[PDB]
């Protein structure tokens, strides 16, 4: 038919998950139905399907698009991996899901790069990203090109900055810049927000990151004390997109409908509802 | 052997005169690199192409084993659609469409309208709209009096046949602005800009990563600083073009790369 599996996975404010509604037994208002597959234990495959609601940037063009491409969908967040990384040439994530054929296509903060879209296909990018930086306002720099980051030793003292490992950031600043990899693994965050807090406390100079995140961070930091660079200095520039099956017959009324989101207001407002904030 | 068709519009594509033996001048930039040249015809002898485009579409040559000859849009425009009952293109979609080219090597926006026609590659630029003045002038940006509600005192305008054309004409709540704009647009960038510092024009709505290069050497000229419309460039193929698939996964490598990035620095930034 035209139903379709369909992965997502959680992270605000793109995809938001909550708990059924208490508990009517139903999804209401803003969201949609997602089910969860959730293990008993850590020694065993088994486990229960758990319902939960979803909701965000995402899951909001999911409903424009279901309406406008006119299909139906079956919800769920992916159990094994984040957006989707290559282990021993086997993929995990949202990816995963999409290459063997769980799901026909993936919807979230899921960012468009060569590797995947080699066994993928993608939609049109509908949000914009990169690797950009975040610093305490005051702090000078360009961009992840700066010879601050590339030759931290060239200044004294030489500047505290880092990523959180093991994601598509680290895995480019390791190709590209491989001094400045080594240099910053001692300034490893394990998560956005504690890099925020680090970077809000004195304890880290820039934190290194996506650029969707970054901006919806800085725009809602209380005291708009955070910053980050103007997106001419965003590094690898790329966008978010929507993953589909390889040759999938939904690829070319899903780039039409979300080029149409974007030409015609749709998308702003979108972006209005759930990206902006009371910062800038 | 591929037909490039392409577009005057720096800092994207540079058009100079050959020298005198049909040859283009040797040249690096201040930073030590050699400045990649390639013939192209156009509007008819021989030119001299160069730019972020120009070496964008020379990356792409050796990576994907092809061989090209460049020219210049005939009609010298982008592209809109136009009642003739039936529809054609003008500018390089046009002539994408007719095969009098089987690719577009411009900042050629990524719009709906044209990708109904075409396909176009992942976004090699990502930029948007904002608006250029003379230094004096003095604006809000979009949403200024003097342009949400227009006399001919304050002259704005934009390049007609583009997409920045098609933007205004396709929006019901910019139906004011549009009307303005009609009677007055340019017939390509330059003159817009040269309308703009000889007072003739008062703002121009163009794309920023136009705009900003040319208010960062003509010092006369300021843009406003917004983006108040974030759209892509991308490269222009027809449906069935086999070149499809591989030229946008370039692209996203050269994203990866830094390639785009010592593009950026080199053509698009001071
Ligand atoms: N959207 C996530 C990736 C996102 C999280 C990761 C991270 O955890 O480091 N970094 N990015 C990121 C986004 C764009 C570019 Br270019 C480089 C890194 C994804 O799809 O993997």
């Amino acid at each position: 038919d035209n139903h379709l599996s369909i992965v997502t996975l959680e992270e605000a404010p793109f995809v938001i998950v909550e708990d059924i509604d208490p508990l009517t037994e139903t999804c209401v208002r803003n969201t949609v139905p997602c089910r969860k597959f959730v293990k008993i234990n850590n020694s065993t495959n088994e486990g229960m399907n758990v319902k939960k609601c979803c909701k965000g940037f995402c899951i909001d063009i999911l409903k424009k698009l279901s309406r406008t491409v006119k299909f139906t969908y079956d919800l769920y967040l992916v159990t094994n991996g984040k957006h989707g990384k290559k282990v021993n040439n086997v993929w995990n994530g949202m990816i995963g899901e999409v290459v063997y054929q769980r799901a026909v296509m993936a919807v979230g903060s899921l960012t468009i790069n060569e590797e995947r879209s080699e066994v993928v296909d993608f939609s049109v990018p509908f949000v914009e990203t990169g690797i950009s930086v975040m610093v305490s306002r005051g702090t000078q720099v360009t961009g992840l090109s700066d010879k601050k980051f590339q030759r931290p030793h060239d200044y004294s003292p030489p500047f505290r900055f880092g990523t959180v490992p093991n994601g598509s950031t680290e895995r480019n600043i390791r190709n590209n810049y491989p001094y400045m990899h080594q240099y910053m693994t001692r300034f490893n965050q394990r998560g956005v927000e504690d890099a925020l807090v680090s970077l809000k406390t004195g304890k880290l100079d820039a934190f290194i990151y996506d650029a969707a995140v970054l901006n919806y961070k800085a725009g809602r930091d209380e005291g708009c004390k955070l910053v980050t660079i103007g997106s001419g200095y965003i590094f690898a520039t790329t966008g978010y997109g929507i993953a589909l099956q390889k040759g999938s017959p939904w690829k070319r009324q899903i780039d039409l409908a979300l080029l149409q989101f974007v030409g015609d207001g749709e998308m702003e407002e979108l972006e209005t509802l759930w990206l902006t904030g009371i910062c800038h | 052997r591929l037909k490039i068709v392409t577009i005057h519009q720096e800092p994207f594509v540079y058009v100079k005169p050959t020298m005198s033996d049909g040859t283009c001048k040797e040249e690096f930039t201040v930073n030590g690199d050699p400045v990649k040249k390639v013939i192209c015809t156009g509007p008819t002898v021989p030119q001299c192409c160069y730019g972020f485009c120009i070496d964008l579409l020379i990356k792409l040559a050796r990576t994907m084993n092809f061989t090209y000859e460049v020219h210049l849009v005939a009609d010298g425009k982008f592209g809109t659609q136009e009642r003739v009952n039936k529809k054609e293109w003008n500018g390089m979609m046009g002539e994408l469409l007719s095969g009098q080219a089987d690719m577009i090597v411009a900042p050629l926006t990524i719009n709906n309208e044209r990708a109904q026609y075409i396909e176009f590659s992942k976004p090699f630029k990502y930029q948007g709209l904002t608006i250029l003045v003379k230094k004096g002038t003095r604006i809000t940006g979009i949403n200024d009096p003097r342009l949400r509600n227009p006399s001919d005192k304050f002259i704005y305008a934009t390049v007609k046949q583009s997409s920045v054309d098609i933007y205004f004409r396709r929006q019901v709540e910019l139906s004011t602005m549009y009307r303005h704009m009609e009677k007055h647009n340019y017939e390509s960038a330059a003159e817009a800009i040269q309308a703009v510092r000889d007072n003739k024009l008062h703002a121009f709505i163009w794309d920023s990563a136009v705009l900003e290069f040319e208010a960062s050497q003509k010092c006369d000229l300021v843009t406003t600083g917004e983006l108040f419309f974030r759209s892509g460039f991308g490269i222009g193929m027809r449906k069935d073009s086999p070149w499809k698939q591989n030229v946008s996964l370039s692209i996203l490598k050269s994203h990866e790369n830094g390639f785009m990035e010592d593009l950026d620095k080199t053509w698009v930034r001071y």
